[PDB]
């Protein structure tokens, strides 16, 4: 189908070691399933607050690809002003798994306060500073345990 | 220190330009630039680089965006 | 005043309430019943007039059988109408059709509101009744078909309103500037899609204080994205908000009578690139009865220079008498005026049927005036069907008859052509409205009849009282039979040359089926025809035809749209190589409250009983649930801790769900971002998108608060096994209201996992304990589905200031429901038989075919070439993206297949998958390299899917990255493994 022949050629550019984003650790579920993506997110800016951290997501691609947007979900949810409690992201619509995850990782330091979907993140974002990047310390270090073994991961 | 390069830009369509630019030059310069080559408003699309959103003030020397760099083109609007 | 909307459910959401009513007062009389006349009756008898009458009292010939379903040899000698009246009340119990015996007195269509005359009529007896028509206020339409041409002529009197030009929904948006010279500009990247001429009114500006009025002004189209209304220096200064909704004012237009439309004609074009050919065959069809009077009522013979020559003549002295039709300096067109005489005696079922739907349409819009009427003409020719002289001669020996119902048809293709028409092999997926049209034209062209040749049809589904309106093939004594299984012998019953030559099956088409539809069958077939309903299907079909290699006739229909699609291998492309979110949390439509209430419906009685059922069943259910964790363990707290008892218990949680929903989240949403809040950049927050909500306070006699209780309620209880005295068709507001009166409702005020895992109780506790899920189902009225959605939605929407909607609209929107009218589906099929003429002969130039576009509400008509399928190249080899592969023989060893990609294909080939399962990568590490490298397909698939794949599978499909000679990722066909 031109859904699974179009993920297969995103799939293997965001793997091959020598066009792979160093930002985001790409693997399928159960290494058969070309739509569901178990993807790591990470943040290498170092200057951010989310620095350090690993991120566990799923991605899961509907039949109608691209036709229809595609599922992203925090797992475990994160604190964020644009995460649902439920960890999922509305993805909005010709788009590219590469700018998908670009666009993810640039909501993760620049939310969208203005459209915000936890009430709760969104209102400590800018009248709580202080408590945000409280939460968003502790919830960088509990991630560490979603590391696999012998995983190395630079700045470049 | 005022050296010339060309960098690479992707689109949402997985398609690269080349432009010739230098370090001299603002966002909001290349931005535009950007803008009369694709078709794309100035108000729907943003540029990201190594994960950092490109602020309009600033300059591609402020970014450490050295020579053959490549950036990304982000919707302005996509929060949930 | 009423209407059955069990029975015409999808035909209210075309014609609408108001329509459908005037339509149940009008009596429609239809002269002459020819194929045409019957294919008109058929369908206005189907939209449901008052009542059908019919007027034929020629005698049946075989010839007539060409067109007309409703006849068999044994009606032959007997008046058509006579014979045909009893059939044509069987298709709607609710219209009477009656028999005109004589129309000497022409007084006897006072008695009508709309005279339909078909061909039987003649061109003199057609003006004398426009005439009368036309003098006492009568609708008259006509319309005649001779071969492979076709006209139509309304007139609906000299005073007529179109009220509704076009029935669709009123195109409306955002307004974000309205400069003082009325250059509207709208929101960031939407369109308006407003076009020049339209009327627009305003809502929700504040500033020009005067301009929400509901005054109307005329739209001056600037862009894609801004329009124009005038000075508006007179109402104040734009401040910000805006919403503009289109207003269809009335256009009162005058029609002309027959007479004058003959001297002077107003024509509508059926083809753009034809559009010459309309004063054409205007003054051919004039010609054609002045024949018929010069020579005793005979039309011109078939493939007969003589008689041809003399129509030539004809239309240069009718040139002479009307000079407004055709204009100065144009010549008569000798070639196109000879192809007309030669055809003036075909009978084609696709041009029947075309004209069939078109003129019913133009019936529907005379008894309600719903849509915009035909303006006074339209002329339509598919010449383009015609067979290759070199392969299919047409002469006069070719197309004499042959004393059989073909002989109309053979007398435009000849006797050789259809032949090969009932030799065809051909597929019919899907049995509904479509396949039963699709059915009676096979029928009419005698396809699959030869020796050689059989049709083959497939649906899985049941015939339903309620499908009768829209499949007119099944009969109220086949409702439990098979689609179909009936419609094969519907058809067998009109034309007995197929009996024994249509394979009904009652299979689902799918990869569930492959083992059913294997290579033999699918390789055995000519072409195959779909006439299916949903877009999963569709593209399987469209998948399957193009991996072997078949042509494959598309089609669909929406309301009074509709489209035609050619797909050839080699030549175009397919089916497949063509064709929210955020709204649910700040909605503005009623579509968004709908979606996030349906979405509601979801977790409260689908998702919650399933999470009960599976952490009841499943020991290790709270270790599994940690590979969304918080919102699983809450939805099995909540469905174990307030479990109800009774049914008065359901009603206290429907009410407080109320308020949770309405009223507390409301408040706490507007706790953080108050109705004056501000964003960052100095911004109101509640502004163009967003609306700012406001609390509700539940009113038991609020229709909308009170059945969000009853559905809530009903839903909830059917969750956990809960019965109750209350009527499911009527609750009791006084019941539901002493219950919420004596509920203490909590008040608002603002606002690790391990806790929450420690809190359900053991399954032991509840042992035996089941919740009963509910299934969505959108055509039940008495489940209380659409009840709780429309009154959720309806809720929700006074929260943000949504116009509220009725059950049948929300039913609409939540259940994605499809219009179809009788008269769109029957066109629709058509002119698919059209295109099926260019598949026999085999045509390989890609401007004879034609895909169609058709929109019976303007009406128009438009065709476009089909559209190349896309060429690629790989080291310089070019090749079809769409149709080719490669075919590999034997079931290779995936070592030995990347060796002879990279020696014949110079391709490397990067990674490899069958079907969903990726199988091969490049980038693997060493240890599940070698561990794949020296395993063949099949072994492949079993490795990685855990499944063995069966023996009744012959071929593999594999999707295959590679790079050049360069090293570089390029687009390469797929894979065949042929095991
Ligand atoms: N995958 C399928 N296999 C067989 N029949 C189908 C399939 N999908 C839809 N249909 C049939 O297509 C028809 C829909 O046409 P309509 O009644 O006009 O909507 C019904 O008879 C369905 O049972």
């Amino acid at each position: 189908s031109t859904a699974s022949s179009l993920l297969l050629r995103q799939y293997r550019e965001l793997t091959d070691p020598k066009k792979a984003i160093p930002s985001f650790h790409i693997e399928l579920e159960d290494d058969s399933n070309i739509f569901t993506w178990n993807i790591g997110v990470m943040v290498l800016n170092e200057d951010s607050i989310y620095h350090g951290g690993f991120f566990k997501a799923q991605m899961r691609f509907p039949e109608d690809f691209p036709f229809s947007p595609p599922q992203f979900r925090f797992t475990p949810a994160i604190y964020h002003p644009n995460v649902y409690r439920d960890g999922r992201l509305c993805i909005s619509i010709v788009q590219t798994v590469e700018s998908v995850l670009i666009s993810i990782v640039s909501l993760l330091e620049d939310p969208n306060i203005n459209s915000p979907k936890n009430v709760d993140a969104a209102v400590d974002y800018r009248k709580n500073p202080e408590q945000y990047k409280q939460r968003v310390k502790m919830e960088v270090e509990r991630s560490k345990q979603d590391i696999p073994k012998g995983f190395i991961m630079p700045t470049s | 220190h005022h050296h010339h390069m060309q960098i690479f830009v992707r689109t949402l369509t997985g398609r690269t330009i080349t432009l010739e630019v230098e370090s001299s030059d603002t966002i909001d310069n290349v931005r535009a630039r950007i803008q009369d080559r694709e078709g794309i408003p100035p108000d729907q699309q943003r540029l990201i680089f190594a994960g950092r959103q490109l602020e309009d003030g600033r300059t591609l020397a402020d970014y450490n965006i050295q020579r053959e760099s490549t950036l990304h083109l982000v919707l302005r609007l996509r929060g949930g | 005043g009423e209407i059955d909307e069990s029975l015409y459910s999808r035909q209210l959401y075309v014609l609408g309430k108001e329509a459908m009513l005037k339509m149940q007062t009008s009596n429609v009389l239809i002269l002459g019943l020819k194929g045409l006349g019957v294919e008109i009756a058929k369908n206005v008898v189907l939209a449901g007039v008052k009542s059908m009458t019919v007027f034929d009292p020629e005698p049946v010939q075989l010839a007539d059988l060409s067109t007309q379903f409703f006849l068999t040899e044994k009606d032959i000698g007997q008046k058509r109408g006579d014979v045909t009246r009893a059939k044509l009340a069987e298709l709607n119990a609710y219209v009477p059709v009656n028999v005109l015996d004589s129309l000497d007195d022409v007084t006897q269509l006072s008695q009508f509101q709309v005279v339909v005359a078909t061909d039987t009529v003649s061109l003199e007896d057609k003006v004398k009744i426009n005439e009368f028509c036309h003098s006492s206020g009568i609708r008259f339409i006509s319309s005649e078909t001779r071969g492979l041409f076709g006209n139509t002529f309304v007139d609906l009197g000299d005073e007529f309103t179109v009220l509704d030009p076009t029935g669709e929904e009123p195109r409306t948006g955002m307004v974000s500037d309205i400069e003082p010279d009325g250059t509207v500009t709208m929101l960031d990247d939407n369109r308006h899609g407003l076009e020049d001429g339209n009327f627009v009114r305003f809502s929700e500006v504040e500033g020009l204080d005067k301009l929400n009025d509901g005054t109307l002004f005329k739209v001056e189209v600037l862009g894609p994205f801004a329009f124009r209304i005038g000075s508006v220096k007179e109402y104040g200064e734009y401040k910000k908000g805006g919403i503009f909704t289109e207003v269809k004012v009335p256009r009162k237009i005058s029609f002309k009578s027959l007479k004058q439309q003959l001297s002077n004609p107003e024509f509508v074009f059926s083809d753009f690139a034809k559009f010459d050919r309309a004063a054409q065959l205007h003054l051919g069809f004039q010609a054609l009865h002045q024949f018929a009077v010069r020579h005793n009522g005979e039309l011109p013979r078939t493939m007969n220079d003589e008689d041809a020559n003399e129509l030539i003549k004809l239309v240069t002295d009718l040139s002479v008498q009307q000079p407004e039709v055709l204009g100065e300096g144009v010549d008569v067109n000798e070639d196109l005026i000879k192809e007309l005489s030669y055809q003036a005696r075909g009978d084609i079922p696709g041009v029947v049927a075309f004209f069939g739907g078109l003129v019913a349409q133009e019936v529907l819009k005379a008894c309600s005036g719903k849509f915009t009427p035909l303006k006074q003409f339209m002329y339509f020719d598919s010449l383009e069907s015609l067979p290759d002289p070199k392969n299919f001669p047409r002469n006069e020996k070719t197309t004499q008859p042959v004393n059989s119902r073909y002989d109309n048809q053979i007398a435009v293709f000849g006797l050789d052509f259809q032949k090969k028409i009932a030799n065809s092999k051909v597929f019919l997926v899907g049995s509904g409205a479509i396949g039963c049209e699709m059915l009676k034209n096979w029928a009419l062209l005698g396809l699959g009849s030869g020796s050689d040749g059989y049709i083959v049809v497939t649906d899985n589904d049941s015939i339903e009282k309620s499908n009768l309106n829209r499949q007119f093939l099944f009969r109220p004594k086949d409702v439990g039979k098979n689609k179909s299984e009936v419609a094969a012998e519907a058809v067998c019953a009109m034309n007995p040359d197929l009996k024994g030559k249509i394979n009904a099956k009652i299979d689902k088409v799918g990869p569930e089926t492959e083992e059913i539809f294997n290579d033999s069958f699918w390789e055995s077939l000519d072409f195959v025809t779909n006439a299916l309903d949903n877009v999963d299907a569709r593209t399987y079909v469209d998948r399957r035809c193009v991996f072997y290699r078949k042509p494959l006739l598309e089609s669909g229909t929406l309301g009074t749209k509709g489209n035609t699609q050619v797909i050839i291998p080699r030549l175009t492309e397919s089916y497949s190589s063509s064709r929210l979110c955020t709204l649910r949390s700040f909605p503005n439509k009623i579509d968004h409250t709908i979606a996030w209430a349906k979405s509601l419906f979801q977790g409260y009685f689908t998702d919650s009983a399933e999470n009960v059922n599976m952490y009841l069943t499943q020991p290790n259910f709270v270790e599994q649930t940690l590979k969304d964790v918080k919102g699983v363990l809450e939805s099995i707290s909540d469905s174990l801790s307030s479990k109800p008892h009774n049914f008065e218990d359901c009603i206290k949680w429907a009410r407080l769900e109320f308020e949770k929903k309405f009223n507390h989240d409301i408040k706490q949403l507007l706790f953080n971002f108050p109705k004056d809040a501000k964003t960052s950049n100095g911004e109101p927050f509640w502004s163009g998108a967003k609306r700012a909500p406001t609390p509700l306070e539940f009113d038991i006699y609020n229709n909308d608060h009170f059945h969000f209780v009853v559905a809530g309620a009903s839903l909830r209880a059917y969750n956990y096994g809960i019965k109750s005295d209350d009527s499911n068709s009527k609750p009791n507001v006084d019941e539901y209201k002493s219950v919420i009166d004596h509920m203490i409702i909590p008040e608002f005020t603002p606002n690790e996992i391990d806790q929450l895992v420690s809190s359900l109780p053991d399954p032991s506790t509840l042992a035996g304990f089941k919740l009963e899920p509910v299934d969505f189902e959108k055509d039940d009225d008495t489940n209380h589905h659409i009840e709780f959605i429309t009154a959720c939605s309806n809720c929700r929407a006074q929260n943000y200031f949504i116009e509220t909607a009725d059950r049948q609209k929300t039913k609409f929107i939540a259940g994605r429901i499809i219009p179809a009218i009788a008269t769109t589906t029957s066109l629709v099929t058509g002119l698919v038989n059209l295109e099926l003429y260019k598949l026999i002969d085999n045509k390989t130039d890609i401007e004879q075919y034609k895909n169609g576009f058709v929109n019976l509400a303007l009406p128009f008509f438009g065709f476009s070439e089909p559209i190349a399928s896309p060429k690629g190249e790989y080291n310089n080899k070019k090749y079809d993206k769409i149709w080719d592969r490669f075919d590999i023989k034997g079931d290779i060893k995936l070592s030995d297949l990347i060796e002879h990609f990279e020696k014949d294909e110079g391709l490397e080939i990067t990674m490899l998958s069958y079907g969903v399962s990726l199988l091969y990568a490049s980038f693997f590490p060493p240890k599940k390299l070698k561990e794949r490298l020296n395993l063949p397909i099949t072994q492949l698939v079993k490795l990685v899917t855990k499944k063995d794949i069966p023996a009744h599978v012959s071929t593999m499909i594999l999707e295959i990255c590679a790079d050049d000679k360069e090293g570089e990722d390029v687009e390469v066909p797929f894979i065949t493994i042929h095991l």
